[PDB]
């Protein structure tokens, strides 16, 4: 088999293939994760240079891993499918052996482990993908939001963004998100997520996707009209 | 040793692009234009043959349009030899699904698997990627009529109308201009040909330089027919729309 | 390019030397060994204030009698920890006893040089392995990606290592109490850390014969930080 | 003879200590309860080696789960690790009758029967071994959910004693355990030789033996 | 798993004060006691060790080649191959013992009983037995097959215990072995009159007697025996 | 030791060219001219026998090869690469078709299998593409007569008539003028000999020209009688004498 | 220059540079001495520390009851080769009930090192070993180099400034060779030998490491207070 | 069909005192009704004050002892010459035996030594590695003859205090090494009389903190 070490160390102690993988993520469409008091919301950018798209059938940016956990991403779309498949298989494998669905932390740790393995295996390049993994542990009402990246490091976030112009929307969240008092309701949390994307997106038409995850496997994707009402409300309040 | 002669086909550029994928897409951009248009009551596939010779056997020739099963066809843009490898794989995957579930494979499932094979060649194995872009035209009982494209990266997306190969920039602007959602198949046929007629690098668009196919519900009561147009049938539809 | 297992003209392995550079970029980790126990402390170093710091696990349990602190590409440590835990539990299964801290360290270091053209590159992470056994008592080891390990009375690894190690040289004596060692780790961490040290951006742990390996709560570490400041102001 | 039953006060686990090779009594001081962890117990019936080796290995697998998840393994998960292992070896000739008993906050007191054919069962009462029928006769007759801890302990002890007497391949001594929210508690080793005569005198039972 | 076709019968051996003696008849026995003469079953390995093999002849010839192969291998890059680093009986036995046990554990045994007779470098007598099961044991007298049943009882009269070995001379031991070989000829249907005898002596080295024959047999009394009880003529 | 070359030797250049395929086609261009013409009642394939030495026996080297009783192949480019492709082509006609369906494959499907082998040499580890273009002439019951070209890329196209190698550009122009849809087999052979005379410089006779046809069934070449359905091979290689007869009335 | 990329490439003068670079790792390594009489063979090693808070890197590894080595260079490679020697010593015992000859130990290390100098992808060993043993032909001292060259010697030294100790042993040859049935005096000669390779630093209690094997002496390592006698 | 197992007879006996332990075995090796050897030891010093015997099929017994002796050697190499405690040795032997669960060693294994508190220890194993610490254990051919005697004379089973109406048991106590060797010698002379596979010689290995001592005693040779 093809054995070549593609991810190796440089004199300055960097692994360029892992760092070039992060550049692929920076090129990816923006993805944001905001967790409230009793919910987590995943916002995702869709570039508007593609008209005549069939939004019915086009792969959605937010993927259910199980009935209670969701995965969004920024970077190479083709690469994301391999992580989502492996994660979905591990979710059903965990239920089969432990007789309990995965914790959000466990599913994160697994995906991060796969991403890490591809940074020191022969013949393979790292995943050009960072993920936001959100949901609720079984029989638990505490919201969970984790981030992974090509190197294989993962960590928990009150709120976080990845992809193109993520530094701009991270700036917004860092001053607009209060640790002591997070978004109390679903409406408040969705609004703050939409607001944070409106700093970067362009137009609030068919460019913003919102997915609301609640305790006990309660995940619903918002339609155009539903999201459009939040865009209309924010722009009228802005003009002051 | 052998390390000296390795092109390393599966590595990132400092900008975080896949060299071989980008160069494969450059290859495909020189290939004959393929257009897919999805209507409310069917799908059109239209493709331009690469600079035809007068002594080429036109009637018993297959370059662009291939049948995957009774409900799904693809238009090819790139290396024909590479496409045939992937097509035979897709034809087998479709029959494996039918054998397992006793149901025709949903369009997206076939597309995802073929796209996942392409992805593999970009992440491991040290081989060159497949120099091929596909337009998938299909029908299933879940989403009805569907258009998809895949490219050497292994990324795939859904479309109401799309072009691959040469002059896609020009072709996509013309489709975006004249396409509407309540469109009929007969209208979509006219759009596909008019688009090729304006984007073509040839002096004039003729029957002998075209491959054409429709997926309609034209057969009796809730069943899908795949019509791969004969030379004489292309000649007729080209006169009827008033291009010749 | 060039081979992965290539020697330099000086007689060092290029890829091992380059990995040591990755470990210098890593967040600081300090270990101090005493006759009352071994203390392990780390700089958490959150990249952003929105990141929940309690989710940064750079101090890890291997068995009840062996702890572990890491510095460098911390993702690389996951499989090293997995192997160490498996080695510790497997040895207990085969011999019905606790495994020696040195033997556990030697097991982890046997992975280090299992790379070439096995895994594609050396590990980009250094480990401080702290533990107790009946034979050699309270021990602190430094496991490098070179496959070499040294025993230490005290040791610092990461960005602030060369500064911290010079401070440990003067401060460490053979009669240190556990309470004294805790304050000393916190003192030297606050010196070499960029941001100001508190209970959220720094973490303490210890391993004692009696209670085994324990990661300190933020409430407990907060009191030791408050105790440290008062004692430095007192003279 | 091994039994485990659920009641108001938690789980009672009682086992004999006899090991036989044909009609030869090999030992009377065998530990048929593996202690796994402070809230987990395993009973052993069938092949002595199969049970001892695969339940000592189950304790190792349970320890690894707690190191990787920073949480004690559930009785359900621990039982399934053992049942999935024996199923791999199915048809190779492993012989095992085992009960995994423990308390966790999320499950409460739980008993799982696991055997070498791959059967995994959750239940309130189980009796496993050659003397299971003798144990069942006593347990089922006097079993109440609202039994006192003192009465439940005695019933388990009494049920093993009944089996030790009538079954040729059960005997030696009785080992008693009690499992609650605070963990499992050892209630000592009772030699059947001394126990039988005490029980006969105090209870007024065992009238079939030359008093 | 196999079945032996052509086999060799008993190998007999004993220790004396200054060495060991080993003997074996030269016959190959077939299926229903069919005979075949011309089979040497004494393998001299070096000049301090003789290996006596019984059981399947084909497996014996394989072991013979292994021992020839072993001597060649020991000489490789060995300046002291004919001195301090020469093959010892204990080395040769342990090799054979290892092979026999790993062959039985693979369920493809070498269908043989082997006795390794020799003198060690320090002059200690070496006598040990290994068989197709990899079972090993040592004794002042060792014999295989019929020899175990008939030769051992005769040899144990000369050397019943370890303390008898210093009192036993080579003249006495050789007589005992030669007498035992005649008894086996009388009573074993798979034995032959022709046999080979090897003496390994620390002082005189290894003596190898070949083409030996059973002599001073008693048959004269057969003329007096008539019928199976009541017959007088 | 071992084959450490498990990586592609053919890769995309920044311009999107596959260098090794382009260079393989250059090797084909240097190759001796071969051509194929399809008639209504048969197909003709022809090539020059460029003899390395006059001491060499040009009969022993066969540029026109039988693949099945009803399919023949000629090439332009590297002879050795052709010889091993003929071997692989004959075998794959059996392993992947005849041993399954109990009949010889149709022209288009055997061509498809040859194309596949050549595509693999374009993408597999540690190999260069095949330095040949094949013209494959064949007959099958349901498709009738057909002529296919196969390129180093693995691409194949059906032709009414074509030429490959040294003088292909000039040869193709000549065929365009002469070819019609009403050509009989004898007419196509005549045109083939006219077309090939242009590209040949030295001696032009039955000993320097190699020519085969896919035409009527040949009972005399079957080697047995008694099975009415077996009527014999459609592939026939013309003799030195049979070519010289058609060069007199030229 | 162009011919040092891997171990599978000869230079135009017929040199293997990757092997010569591996040899360089040994010169950087801390000094170790080996010497023998007819009755005993001794290893003396100067152990190296990272700093005053660190332990001293162990240089001497036991292989069997009658054989062991000292290392100079990559310690992990010494662990790989010493583990291989342990297995070969162990194979000889289990299969042939035979203590492995020190000469055969040399031949096996040579052949293992050689394969790593002729194959692409692999690298040469980056350590030098001094093997001492007592077998059926008496006391033995071997010098291993990762080129594969093994050499039987009365005495030698490897590591930084080893030339000093090697010169001393060359002069002392006639004296220390006849130290028969006197372990302490043969060690003293080994400690006086390694002393010729010291600069600024002197031999301390936790710095010096001694090992000995002989006629009625199993391979035993002396460290800490046990080597205080010889300072 | 080839049968890979055989019975080499013999019988072994382990007894644990307060500050000592003994492992005894007869020196007779047999096959069917023949004597192979009158002196073939099967009780071995394994180092680290552990004595071992694997009685039954001699080939499997030799193989297991060889593998355990090797396990002790590699424990020293891998764990800085650490002493292998008797409890650790016992767990190791379980894994050696269970390793061949589906092609077992046909031996009954007994090891003896001192525990980590310096008190006499005996461990006994089945062929597939189930093990238990015991004060007293006999193994092999004549186990059934020796074991009930040891129950009576070592553990004082079925003995009551004279006059107490069989209410007060005879109190348990540690026996001296001298008293234990008497019970061993009488156990084996008794077994020699009534078991054809037992006789020729008795070899006792005694384990104290001072090390491993041997005693040999003749048995009847019939």
């Amino acid at each position: 088999g093809y054995d070549r070490a593609l991810s190796i160390f440089s004199p300055d102690g960097h692994i360029f293939q892992v760092e070039y993988a992060l550049e692929a993520v920076k090129r990816g469409t923006c993805a944001v994760g905001v967790k409230g008091k009793n919910c987590v919301v995943l916002g995702c950018e869709r570039r508007s240079t593609l008209k005549l798209q069939d939004t019915r059938i086009t792969p959605s940016k937010v993927s259910k891993i199980d009935s209670h956990v969701v995965l969004s991403f920024s970077g190479l779309n083709a690469d994301s499918r391999i992580l989502i498949e492996k994660a979905r298989v591990e979710a059903q494998s965990h239920r089969l052996t432990l007789e309990d669905p995965v914790t959000v932390e466990y599913l994160t740790r697994y995906v991060a482990g796969v991403q890490q393995r591809y940074t020191q295996s022969g013949g393979v390049r790292p995943f050009g993908v960072s993920t936001l993994i959100a949901g609720f542990d079984p029989r638990d009402d505490e919201p969970k939001l984790y981030q992974t990246e090509p190197s294989g490091i993962y960590s928990s976030w009150s709120a976080q963004t990845i992809g193109r112009n993520s530094k701009t929307v991270r700036e917004f969240l860092e001053k607009n998100y209060d640790r002591k008092e997070p978004p109390a309701t679903v409406e408040e949390c969705v609004k703050l997520t939409v607001r944070s994307l409106l700093e970067v997106v362009q137009t609030g038409a068919k460019n913003i996707e919102i997915t609301v995850v609640k305790p006990d496997s309660d995940i619903v994707a918002l339609s155009s009209e539903e999201i459009n009402q939040y865009v209309t409300q924010i722009e009228q309040e802005k003009q002051e | 040793g052998s390390r000296r002669y390795d092109s390393r086909t599966t590595i990132f550029s400092p900008e975080g692009r896949l060299y071989q994928v980008e160069y494969a897409l450059e290859s495909i951009s020189h290939a004959g234009t393929a257009i897919g248009i999805m209507a409310s009551d069917g799908i059109v596939l239209a493709a331009e043959r690469k600079v035809t010779s007068t002594l080429l056997e036109q009637d018993t020739s297959t370059e662009k349009l291939y049948k995957l099963n009774d409900k799904i066809a693809v238009a090819v843009a790139g290396l024909t030899a590479d496409a045939e490898i992937l097509i035979n794989t897709a034809r087998i995957h479709a029959q494996n699904y039918l054998k397992t579930y006793n149901e025709d494979i949903p369009v997206e499932i076939l597309v995802r698997r073929l796209s996942d094979i392409k992805q593999g060649y970009t992440q491991h194995g040290g081989l060159r990627p497949f120099g091929v872009s596909f337009i998938y035209a299909g029908y299933d009982d879940r989403y009805g009529y569907q258009l998809y494209t895949s490219n050497p990266s292994g990324n795939y997306t859904g479309w109401k109308a799309i072009s691959v190969g040469a002059n896609t920039s020009a072709a996509q602007t013309l489709l975006q201009m004249d396409y509407k959602d309540d469109m009929k198949v007969d209208d979509a046929i006219e759009l596909a040909l008019k688009t090729l007629s304006k984007t073509t690098d040839s002096s004039a668009l003729t029957y002998d330089r075209l491959e054409f196919a429709t997926i309609r519900k034209g057969a009796n009561d809730g069943e899908v027919y795949q019509k791969i147009f004969k030379p004489q049938e292309i000649k007729d539809i080209l006169v009827k729309t008033g291009i010749t | 390019d060039r081979g992965v297992s290539t020697f330099s003209p000086e007689g060092r392995l290029f890829q091992v030397e380059y990995s040591l550079e990755a470990i210098k970029l890593g967040s600081t980790a300090i270990g101090i060994a005493t006759k009352e126990g071994v203390v392990l402390g780390v700089e958490k170093r959150a990249t952003s204030p929105l990141l929940e710091s309690d989710s940064i696990e750079k101090i890890v349990e291997i068995d009840r009698h062996i702890g572990c602190a890491m510095s460098g590409l911390t993702a690389d440590a996951r499989s090293m920890i997995e192997h160490a835990r498996t080695a510790a539990v497997t040895h207990n299964l085969y011999y019905d006893e606790d495994i020696n801290v040195e033997s556990l360290t030697q097991s982890v270091c046997d992975l280090a040089l299992r790379f070439g053209e096995l895994m594609s590159r050396p590990f980009g992470v250094a480990l401080l392995i702290a533990g107790h056994d009946a034979d050699d008592g309270y021990q602190l080891f430094h496991a490098e990606p070179s496959g070499t390990f040294y025993r230490y009375n005290a040791k610092a690894i990461g960005s602030g290592s060369e500064g911290a190690q010079a401070e440990l040289l003067n401060e460490w004596h053979s009669s240190l109490t556990l309470k004294e060692a805790e304050l000393l780790v916190l003192k030297i961490l606050k010196q070499v850390m960029e941001e100001k040290l508190d209970e959220n951006n720094a973490q303490l742990s210890c391993i004692t014969k009696q209670d085994g390996f324990k990661i300190y709560d933020n409430e407990k570490t907060a009191e030791l930080i408050k105790e440290l400041k008062e004692k430095e102001a007192a003279e | 003879t091994t039994l485990a039953f659920r009641f108001q006060g938690g789980i009672i686990v009682a086992v004999d200590s006899r090991a036989t090779a044909g009609n030869w009594v090999a030992s009377q001081t065998v530990k048929k309860v593996i202690e796994i962890n402070p809230f987990l117990l395993g009973t052993m019936a069938g092949g002595a080696a199969d049970c001892q080796f695969w339940e000592t290995w189950l304790g190792s697998q349970c320890r690894l789960h707690e190191l990787r998840e920073k949480e004690r393994i559930s009785v359900a998960a621990a039982s399934k690790i053992l049942s999935n292992l024996v199923y791999q070896y199915k048809g190779a000739g492993l012989s095992m009758g085992t009960m995994i008993c423990g308390y966790t906050r999320k499950e409460g007191p739980t008993i799982y029967y696991v055997d070498s054919d791959g059967t995994r069962l959750k239940g309130d009462i189980f009796c496993v071994g050659s003397g299971q029928t003798f144990a069942y006769g006593v347990l089922d007759s006097n079993y109440k959910w609202d039994l006192s801890v003192e009465d439940a302990l005695y019933l388990g002890k009494r049920s093993i004693l009944a089996a030790a007497h009538r079954d040729a391949y059960s005997g030696g001594s009785v080992n008693l355990y009690h499992v609650t929210e605070d963990g499992w508690i050892y209630h000592g080793n009772h030699d059947v030789g001394e126990l039988f005569w005490k029980v006969k005198e105090e209870e007024g039972s065992f009238n079939n033996v030359i008093g | 798993t196999q079945q032996p076709i052509v086999t060799g019968t008993s190998v007999i051996s004993m220790k004396y004060d200054n060495g060991v003696i080993i003997a074996a008849d030269n016959l190959g026995s077939y299926g229903s006691l069919l005979r075949f003469n011309g089979v040497e079953r004494l393998i001299p390995v070096g000049d301090n060790t003789v290996v006596g093999i019984s059981g399947d002849i084909s497996d014996m010839q394989h072991i013979e080649r292994l021992l020839k192969d072993l001597v060649t291998e020991n000489a490789y890059d060995n300046p002291l191959a004919d001195a301090e680093e020469a093959l010892e009986p204990s080395y040769i036995f342990e090799y054979l013992a290892t092979v026999m046990y790993q062959r039985r554990s693979k369920m493809n045994p070498l269908w043989n009983a082997i006795i390794v007779a020799g003198v060690q470098s320090n002059g200690d007598q070496f006598l040990r037995y290994v068989n197709l099961l990899g079972v090993t044991y040592s004794s002042p007298t060792l014999a295989t097959g019929f020899g175990a049943h008939m030769a051992n009882p005769l040899l144990r009269k000369v050397v019943d215990r370890e303390s008898d070995i210093p009192k036993t001379t080579v003249q006495v031991a050789e007589e005992a072995i030669v007498n035992a070989m005649r008894v086996l000829y009388y009573r074993d249907a798979r034995s032959s009159r022709n046999f080979s005898l090897a003496i390994i002596d620390k002082n005189t080295g290894l003596t190898f007697k070949k083409n030996l024959q059973v002599e001073n047999m008693k048959w004269d009394f057969a003329k007096d025996i008539k019928g199976y009880g009541t017959q007088k003529i | 030791m071992t084959d450490r070359y498990s990586f592609s030797l053919t890769t995309f250049s920044p311009s999107g060219k596959l260098g090794q395929i382009d260079y393989a086609l250059t090797a084909v261009k240097q190759g001796v001219t071969s051509l194929g013409i399809k008639a209504t009642n048969g197909v003709v394939i022809a090539t020059e026998k460029k003899s390395s030495s006059p001491l060499a026996m040009s009969e022993t080297l066969s540029k026109v090869s039988l693949l099945t009783p009803d399919i023949g192949a000629v090439y332009s480019g590297m002879g050795p690469d052709y010889r091993v492709l003929v071997d692989k082509s004959r075998k794959v006609a059996h392993t992947s078709y005849k041993r399954i369906y109990g009949e010889y494959p149709p022209t288009k499907l055997l061509v498809s299998e040859v194309a596949k082998i050549m595509q693999e040499a374009t993408q597999s580890g540690g190999v260069r593409p095949f330095g040949v273009s094949l013209l494959i002439a064949g007959h099958d019951e349901f498709n009738g007569f057909s002529l296919y070209q196969v390129d180093p890329s693995g691409s194949y196209f059906p032709w009414k008539a074509t030429a490959i190698g040294k003088g292909s550009v000039a040869a193709k122009t000549f065929l365009e003028k002469r070819w019609n849809d009403e050509l009989e087999l004898e007419d196509a052979i005549h045109i083939a000999l006219l077309t090939l005379k242009e590209s040949v410089e030295g001696e032009f006779n039955g000993d320097t020209i190699e020519l085969a046809i896919i035409g009527d069934e040949n009972p005399d070449l079957l080697g047995y009688t008694g099975i009415p359905t077996d009527k014999g091979p459609r592939f026939r290689k013309l003799t030195s004498q049979e070519i010289n007869d058609r060069l007199e009335a030229l | 220059n162009n011919y040092d990329g891997d171990t599978v490439t000869f230079s135009p003068t017929g040199r293997l540079f990757q092997v010569e670079y591996a040899l360089e790792a040994i010169k950087q390594g801390s000094v170790t001495v080996g010497l023998r009489s007819n009755t005993h063979a001794v290893l003396v090693a100067l152990k190296r520390n990272a700093d005053e808070l660190s332990s001293y890197q162990k240089k001497i590894i036991k292989c069997d009851e009658h054989m062991g080595l000292s290392l100079a260079g990559l310690a992990p490679d010494a662990r790989v080769l010493s583990n291989y020697l342990r297995q070969q010593c162990n194979y000889s015992s289990l299969v042939f009930n035979r203590k492995l000859a020190v000469e055969r130990a040399g031949h096996l290390l040579c052949d293992k090192a050689q394969k790593n100098t002729q194959s692409y992808g692999g690298r040469p060993y980056g350590v030098g070993l001094l093997i001492i043993g007592y077998d059926k032909s008496g006391a033995h001292l071997l010098e291993f180099q990762p080129s594969g060259n093994v050499t039987e010697l009365y005495g030698t030294a490897i590591g930084a400034r080893s030339q000093g100790a090697k010169t001393y042993l060359e002069r002392t040859l006639d004296t220390f060779i006849k130290i028969d049935g006197n372990p302490d005096e043969l060690i003293k000669a080994g400690v006086e030998a390694i002393s010729q390779s010291l600069r600024d630093e002197s031999l301390t209690v936790d710095n010096l490491s001694i090992a000995i094997v002989g006629k009625d002496t199993p391979f035993t390592i002396y460290d800490g207070e046990a080597v205080a006698k010889y300072i | 069909q080839f049968n890979p197992y055989g019975d080499n007879g013999g019988t072994i006996l382990g007894i644990a005192g307060e500050d000592f332990a003994v492992l005894a075995g007869d020196t007779r090796n047999i096959t069917d009704y023949s004597i192979n050897s009158r002196y073939e030891p099967k009780v071995f010093d394994c180092g680290d004050n552990i004595v071992m015997s694997a009685n039954g099929f001699a080939a499997d017994g030799d193989a297991l002892v060889k593998r355990f002796k090797n396990s002790v050697k590699w424990y020293h190499f891998d764990h800085n010459d650490k002493k292998l405690s008797i409890n650790s040795a016992a767990r190791n032997i379980q894994h050696l035996l269970y390793g061949k669960r589906f092609f077992p060693y046909y031996v009954h294994t007994i090891i003896a030594g001192l525990d980590e508190d310096g008190k006499g220890a005996v461990y006994s194993f089945d062929p597939v590695g189930s093990y238990e610490r015991e004060q007293c254990r006999a193994g092999g051919a004549a186990a059934s003859l020796i074991m009930p005697f040891l129950d009576n004379q070592v553990n004082f089973k079925n003995q009551y205090e004279p006059g107490t109406n069989g209410k007060v048991k005879k109190p348990l106590k540690y026996l001296s090494v001298e008293e234990v060797i008497k019970l061993v010698r009488d156990s084996f002379t008794s077994a020699t009389e009534r078991h054809i596979q037992v006789g020729d010689g008795l070899e006792i290995l005694i384990v104290t903190k001072d090390g491993v001592r041997k005693e040999f005693y003749e048995l009847k040779r019939d």
